[PDB]
């Protein structure tokens, strides 16, 4: 019916592709197209700071010695799946249409 | 028991919604120079606080809110 | 004694397995073998109701009976390995993790050199769950 | 003079008392007047009501459920008797009792309702320095309307025995297995 959405909730362009893979979720298990997908990168700390004085003091060679690893990953989200926990939310008319491309 | 003093060393802020309980953060005062990396606790309080509220701790090493 | 008795006044170097997940954690214990271990700990022997087995709660109460084994095997400084979760499973561990590692230390262990390992797949199979997700 | 800066309740003298606990020292504060009856505007803001010694508030709070009951001045009637009582007992200044009594009746770890999913959760709560004082003082004095409901011949006696074996930490008092309890959950359940 009305287009909604001009490029449709896809970063796939019309008249190119037409099919991209379907990429899981880390939630529900869902797939979808993976232009369609909800990307977010995560940067997901390894000790809170509460803890990271405790564990730092009882290092030596760690924490001090060397700054801690932090486990990266990329988190392909479905729509449904965002929007329950609320990281992406419905947005005025203006405000939909803008994007902040690739960068947090 | 334990009874180890802390003083209230600042609201926290808010959290729970009951209107009851508030998340509080705990200094220990109770260290007469004793090693502490802790070394400030929040803890959860049952009814009202105010700053520089001693209060005894029957517990230590609390995170308080945790991910649950 | 049954330890150190011939690397006794010197630093030890375990390793310590540390498994969190939603349904229990873990908590094991290795010798920079892994051929060979002297401890198996779980959440569910600590504490009891299933959904509490994997809390914040039941890490450090078991992480106690670490130190309290570590101390008679001659185990003095602890390296430490988290892991998350299967390669067909998430890429988060559950909440029985940052409880562990404080409660050792707290308890006069050493810690150095902390790692991240878990499996993550090159690619794998299909992931369980539907196309249309679990609803 | 001897009775411009003597203070007493009419020869029980505040000079003896010291605070027993430390965690607690701005909401147990020391009587100076001859009555614990009252007359001032005791509340209109937060902290107020911690300007005041435990022994004014107890006696505010010690009974209830009305039918003609007489009140403030009625309930003095009973606080001469049970400090005469007391101090026999313990061979001490009662009011120093009272001062134990208090502190070592009060749950000092609570762990509450907070939980969501269709169920609850607890966790260890602590409990904050004037709910302490508050919630000792009513288990206490509820303790004693249940004493004398249908039962015992003891009209002021009853305070007096709770006041003692509270102090003492036994488990006869109303208040303290309220503390002991509570603290089974909270101190085996975070």
């Amino acid at each position: 019916m009305t287009t909604k959405r001009r490029n449709h909730g896809r970063a796939k362009p019309p008249c190119s592709r037409g099919r991209t893979r379907p990429v899981h979720c880390f939630n529900c298990g869902r797939l979808a197209p993976k232009d369609k997908a909800v990307g977010r990168f995560v940067v997901r700390r390894m000790l809170d700071q509460a803890s990271a004085r405790d564990v730092a003091e009882a290092s030596n060679v760690y924490g001090a010695g060397f700054p801690m690893p932090k486990l990266y990953m990329k988190q392909r989200f479905c729509i449904a799946c965002a929007i329950h926990s609320r990281t992406v939310r419905a947005r005025p008319t203006d405000m939909r249409k803008r994007r902040f491309t690739t960068k947090v | 028991d334990q009874a180890q003093v802390g003083l209230i060393i600042k609201v926290l802020g808010r959290t729970g919604s009951r209107g009851n309980v508030t998340q509080v953060r705990v200094r220990l005062m109770a260290e007469e120079g004793s090693p502490d990396a802790n070394r400030t606790i929040v803890r959860n309080v049952k009814g009202p606080c105010k700053e520089g509220d001693m209060l005894s701790l029957m517990e230590t090493e609390r995170e308080a809110r945790r991910l649950r | 004694f049954y330890g150190s008795s011939a690397a006794k006044d010197e630093l030890v170097y375990g390793v310590v397995h540390i498994y969190a997940s939603f349904n229990d954690t873990f908590v094991h214990v290795t010798d920079m073998s892994g051929r060979e271990t002297f401890c198996k700990i779980t959440g569910g022997m600590k504490v009891k109701a299933d959904r509490d087995e994997s809390s914040p709660y039941a890490a450090m109460m078991a992480a106690q009976d670490v130190v309290a084994r570590c101390k008679e095997c001659g185990i003095n400084a602890l390296h430490v390995k988290m892991r998350a979760t299967g390669g067909v499973g998430t890429r988060s561990p559950g909440p029985g993790a940052q409880a562990a590692l404080r409660a050792l230390a707290r308890a006069g262990m050493k810690i150095g050199r902390i790692e991240d390992v878990t499996p993550i797949p090159t690619d794998s199979t299909r992931r369980k769950g539907s196309r249309r997700g679990r609803r | 003079m001897s009775a411009k800066a003597p203070k007493l309740f009419n020869k029980w003298s505040y000079e003896n008392l010291q605070t027993t606990e430390i965690a607690l020292s701005d909401h147990i504060s020391k009587t100076a007047t001859y009555v614990p009856h009252s007359a001032g505007r005791w509340q209109k803001k937060r902290f107020r009501k911690a300007r005041i010694p435990i022994v004014e508030r107890l006696t505010n709070g010690l009974m209830f459920k009305g039918r003609g009951n007489g009140k403030k001045l009625q309930a003095v009637r009973l606080v001469k008797h049970t400090l005469e009582i007391i101090h026999l007992l313990t061979d001490q200044n009662p009011l120093q009792v009272v001062i134990d009594a208090v502190s070592k009746g009060a749950p000092r770890e609570d762990s509450t309702r907070v939980g969501s999913g269709g169920v609850v959760r607890r966790q260890a709560v602590d409990v904050s320095p004037m709910r302490r004082v508050n919630e000792a003082i009513y288990l206490m004095c509820k303790g004693a309307r249940e004493a004398a409901f249908r039962n015992l011949k003891t009209l002021p006696e009853c305070l007096a025995d709770e006041i003692v074996n509270a102090s003492k930490g036994s488990s006869n008092s109303y208040a303290i297995k309220k503390k002991d309890e509570v603290e089974r959950v909270a101190k085996a359940n975070r």
